């Protein structure tokens, strides 16, 4: 199963917090820009048919088991100018409140805690070209996960990120049976500083530092019908921890985890490429992949399939998609569905995820 | 009382036209 | 009308004239941690080693298969 996986910290920034990007494979870096593209790729937001969206996602844990533990998503968008655009994005996973009840009396107070996890970004977006755009982003990630008892500090852990993303969008190109349009994007995210969630410099995690390249293609038919097929690859830029053994048993795995651990984000952006004796198939492992294709009628109706494959050897996250799309006036509905094909169970299995988006303002017009 | 491909390149040149000169 | 209550790493159901059947403890994974269809309003003891973990989950069936959720942190 999974062998080595790669450990960085707030690990639920990799998780897709939309219905319409879930329902697509868990992708969106060369995905149509909208109001959900700031945990994709936020030099899309320059290419907005709106001006302004504002947009809620809900991603339900262990439905069957509990309410309440969920990640949340809130992002708005406001393109300025028809070559730029603000954006501001806030993802909270919580657990819901959670009484500490001792018997004592029952009708005593009683304290109420909030497990949680969130972050929140702000990214600029400008239109280099009619075709390109490029985009920074910062973010602040805090972490509040503990609970606060005797020899136990609950203090959450900080921490800040930067987000450098670009984004092609050509114009529509004519072909023999269709005129279809081109798309790419990358996106390079959360690269900060480690945090320490016992705030000690000796014990801290990396940053999920990613790397996403996509690219998709438009097949438009009889101008009410539309087919985006994607294709996504990620990559994570965190050093892999050493294994078995990478030449006194366990002296020389405690060796390798201090040289591992020992090594700035920095440096662990650059040492996540290569180190291998191999070449680029024997790097392909940490390559983890997505295909999505998305019907659109009438810009109203939308149905989305994606297949999402990691290696087996880390992480283990296989699955497919399923995803609809609803526009009635100036509200946006997307539910998304997931299928897992892994050994390991998928924590969001069996689970519906929500997204509404409302837009408002100017429309501007697509180059 | 007063070839579609041929079709869709000449709408969409004269979308870009439009487009280009009403802005200007 | 139900309480669920933890003083020292031990569960404390509590239920107001109806009777519990089925108790079953799980964590914030989702494995399953503790499993008891005997349930009698008493206590429980799950193993205190949980690799820092804290959140809990009880789920009571009752007399009729009415279920009750409480969040819970294990102290
Ligand atoms: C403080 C925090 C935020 C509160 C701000 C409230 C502002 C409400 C904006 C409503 C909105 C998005 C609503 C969807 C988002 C909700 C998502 C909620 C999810 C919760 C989980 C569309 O909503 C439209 O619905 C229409 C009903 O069909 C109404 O049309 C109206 O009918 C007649 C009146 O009766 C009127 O004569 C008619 O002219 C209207 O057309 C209006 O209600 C509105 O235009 C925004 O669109 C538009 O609204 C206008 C102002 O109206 C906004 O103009 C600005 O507003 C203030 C700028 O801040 C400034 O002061 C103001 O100077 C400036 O002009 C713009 O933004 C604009 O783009």
């Amino acid at each position: 199963d999974i062998e080595r996986p790669i450990t960085t910290g707030v690990p639920f920034l990799l998780v897709a917090a939309d219905a319409r990007a879930a329902g697509l494979g868990d992708q969106g870096v060369a995905t149509s820009s909208d109001v959900f593209s700031q945990q994709w790729n936020p030099a899309k937001y320059a290419f907005a048919e709106d001006a302004q969206g504002l947009s809620i996602s809900y991603t339900p844990y262990l439905t069957d088991l509990a309410n309440d533990i969920s990640l949340g998503q809130v992002t708005y968008y406001n393109k300025i100018n028809d070559r730029s655009a603000f954006a501001g994005s806030f993802r909270y996973f919580g657990f819901g409140g959670i009484e500490l009840r001792q018997t004592g009396d029952p009708n005593e107070p009683t304290r109420e805690v909030n497990p949680n996890e969130f972050a929140l970004d702000g990214s600029y977006s400008l239109k280099l070209s009619e075709t390109f755009s490029m985009a920074v982003a910062a973010r602040y990630i805090r972490s509040n996960l503990k609970v606060a008892t005797e020899e136990i500090d609950a203090s959450a852990a900080g921490s800040f990120a930067v987000d450098v993303a670009g984004f092609y969008q050509s114009e529509e190109i004519a072909y023999s049976d269709f005129n279809g349009r081109w798309r790419a994007g990358f996106n390079i995210q959360n690269l900060g500083p480690k945090i320490s969630y016992d705030h000690d410099d000796l014990s801290a995690n990396f940053l999920p530092a990613n790397l996403r390249v996509g690219g998709g293609f438009d097949f438009i038919f009889d101008d009410y019908n539309k087919l985006g097929v994607s294709l996504e690859l990620t990559k994570l830029l965190v050093p892999t921890p050493p294994g078995p053994g990478t030449p006194s048993q366990s002296q020389a795995d405690e060796a390798n985890y201090k040289k591992y651990k020992d090594i700035g984000w920095v440096s662990g952006i650059f040492k996540s490429f290569g180190d291998a004796p191999g070449g680029f198939s024997e790097e392909l492992k940490e390559i983890t992949y997505s295909a999505a294709a998305e019907y659109m009628y009438q810009d109203a109706f939308a149905m989305r399939l994606g297949y999402y494959h990691e290696s087996p050897m880390k992480g283990a996250k296989q699955f497919f998609s399923l995803g609809a799309g609803f526009k009635y006036s100036m509200i946006k509905v997307d539910v998304s569905y997931l299928f897992s094909a892994s050994k390991v169970k998928n924590p969001l299995e069996n689970t519906l995820r929500f997204s509404l988006t409302f837009n408002f303002g100017d429309k501007y017009e697509t180059y | 009382n007063r070839p579609a491909m041929a079709d869709r390149q000449k709408a969409l040149d004269e979308r870009r036209a439009a487009r280009e000169k009403l802005i200007e | 009308s139900f309480y669920v209550s933890v003083k020292d790493k031990t569960i404390k159901l509590n239920s107001t004239e109806d009777v519990m059947r089925e108790v079953s403890i799980f964590d914030i994974s989702g494995k399953l941690l503790y499993n008891n269809k005997k349930v009698e309003n008493t206590e429980f003891q799950v193993s205190n080693f949980q690799s820092g973990n804290q959140v809990l989950i009880v789920k009571v069936t009752l007399d009729n298969g009415n279920i009750i959720t409480k969040k819970i942190v294990f102290n």
